[PDB]
């Protein structure tokens, strides 16, 4: 679980 | 918990708002400053070629500010801020956004490193600057900088993509807009675009600015204190860009080089809280630029509000419009201009005409008096730069003493101010009391006192006690 938000 | 439960983002509701009040202040007064700079642009329309090539590098930086604001903030605070899934704007939405965003943001890096290389010209390279800038050059000069924004976006067209998260194999909740290349593109990608828009500028922007500020506090008390706030404004500049975009740069970097096994609920937490930070002053930058940029000009002040060798020369050669004599008996005119040596009237009268393009009669304006100066002033640091005898000691002095060498040189020549070999060792030795007293002893104190004693007080000083008449 990472961002996938850039 | 359900298939989208992970997509959740945990930010209080109380982060979130006082973040959108901020952003939609920024919004406002970004969105009317970047404005108001286009129409003022507009209306100015100035004479001189130099300073309307700045007037349009600081419209296509106002217009790229807007545009950031305009493009990159809708969407941002819908679907990063309070809606972090679904993506609702199509897989065409996506690669779209992060073409503009990207765009918008090169256009603005180039815009301000283009505008500094500009200053440093016509400040350090007046004759190159005149034969290598005029208004038509500069204007295919902006038009190569959207271009090249352009084309160094497009790899986020094809590196952006919808995509489904979903623990599901694909529930409507949850598709995301997010990078979907191999992960070594990816770390390519986003280096490439951190070093294009972050650290090649920042080293334009603050190598030139800080040369530019420097030459600037040489070259200039109520007359000028416009040229020292730019002196400032420069100065604050750099100082903006650091603050306001590092921290974007940062983030976007630790997106792509922190690994799976090394993400946990409290760094992707902390993430999407630094996020709201970076992003708000990232858009800052936008809402300053305008009110930075401009503040220091003339009615631009009262606009937005309706919505060192020149000092010391100006006391020591005086102003004077008419010709007249000076110490030595030679005919002279406007801030210490040597017009002729020969004891014919119409010699420097015919030498005066010549001077400036014009049947003068031996009386001249004030503008036409600070274009001579300048052009005089040009040449003492030429001199001065071009001397074995002279540059070192220049180069080792303060912004300070460096004019009281400069004002040597106005009075006397390279050549003649070269001949004072053992006070210029003591001055590039630190030797200030020495110097003085030597300097004291010269054939050049005798002529004219009161001058040489106000620059000999300057250099055993650094300080500005000799010139209390300055205004």
């Amino acid at each position: 679980r990472r961002p996938y938000i850039l | 918990a359900g298939p989208n439960s992970d997509l959740d983002v945990n930010t209080d509701i109380y982060s979130k708002v006082l973040v959108t009040a901020i952003y939609l202040a920024l919004f406002v007064v970004g969105t009317v400053g970047n404005s108001v700079t286009l129409f003022t642009l507009a209306r100015k329309k100035s004479l001189q070629s130099l300073q309307s090539t700045v007037h349009y590098h600081l419209g296509s930086l106002a217009l790229s500010d807007l545009l950031i604001l305009l493009l990159a903030m809708p969407v941002e605070l819908y679907n990063f801020i309070w809606v972090h899934h679904p993506w609702a704007f199509g897989d065409a939405g996506c690669r779209g956004y992060y073409f503009l965003r990207d765009a918008c943001t090169y256009a603005t890096a180039l815009n301000v490193a283009s505008l500094s290389v500009a200053r440093y010209l016509a400040i350090c390279h007046p004759f190159k600057a005149k034969t290598l800038m005029s208004r038509s050059r500069t204007k295919k000069f902006i038009s190569a900088i959207w271009l090249a924004s352009a084309l160094l976006a497009i790899p986020m067209l094809f590196t952006m993509g919808l995509q489904n998260r979903s623990a599901d194999g694909t529930h409507p909740g949850g598709l995301v807009c997010t990078p979907i290349v191999d992960t070594a593109t990816v770390k390519v990608v986003i280096q490439v675009n951190t070093f294009m828009s972050f650290l090649f500028p920042m080293l334009v922007i603050s190598i030139l600015n800080t040369v530019i500020a420097n030459k600037l506090t040489v070259m200039v008390p109520g007359r000028v204190q416009a040229l020292r706030h730019g002196v400032l404004v420069l100065r604050a500049v750099v100082i903006a860009f650091v603050v306001c975009w590092l921290p974007y740069h940062v983030r976007r970097l630790m997106f792509c080089y922190i690994s799976d096994e090394q993400w946990t609920t409290f760094l992707f937490d902390f993430y999407h809280y630094f996020y709201m930070l970076t992003n708000a002053l990232f858009y800052a930058s936008s809402a300053i630029n305008p009110i930075l940029y401009n503040l220091v000009s003339a009615n631009f002040r009262q606009v937005f509000l309706s919505t060192n060798i020149f000092e010391m020369l100006r006391i020591d050669e005086g102003l004077r419009l008419k010709i007249y004599k000076d110490t030595e008996g030679y005919y002279t005119i406007g801030i210490g201009h040597l017009l002729t040596k020969s004891p014919s009237l119409n010699a420097a009268k015919s030498e005066l005409d010549k001077a400036i393009g014009r049947n003068t009669n031996g009386v001249i304006t004030k503008d036409e008096a600070e274009k001579l100066f300048n052009q005089d002033v040009d040449a003492a640091v030429r001199g001065i730069l071009r001397n074995a005898k002279l540059k070192p000691v220049y180069d080792s002095l303060d912004a300070v003493r460096r004019a009281a060498l400069i004002n040597m040189v106005f009075q006397m020549g390279e050549t003649g101010v070269a001949g004072f070999t053992n006070s210029l060792r003591m001055l590039n030795n630190k030797r200030w009391d020495e110097a003085a007293v030597n300097l004291a002893k010269s054939r050049w104190y005798n002529q004219t006192p009161n001058r040489a004693k106000r620059v000999i007080t300057t250099f055993r000083t650094g300080t500005w006690d000799a010139y209390g008449s300055g205004s």
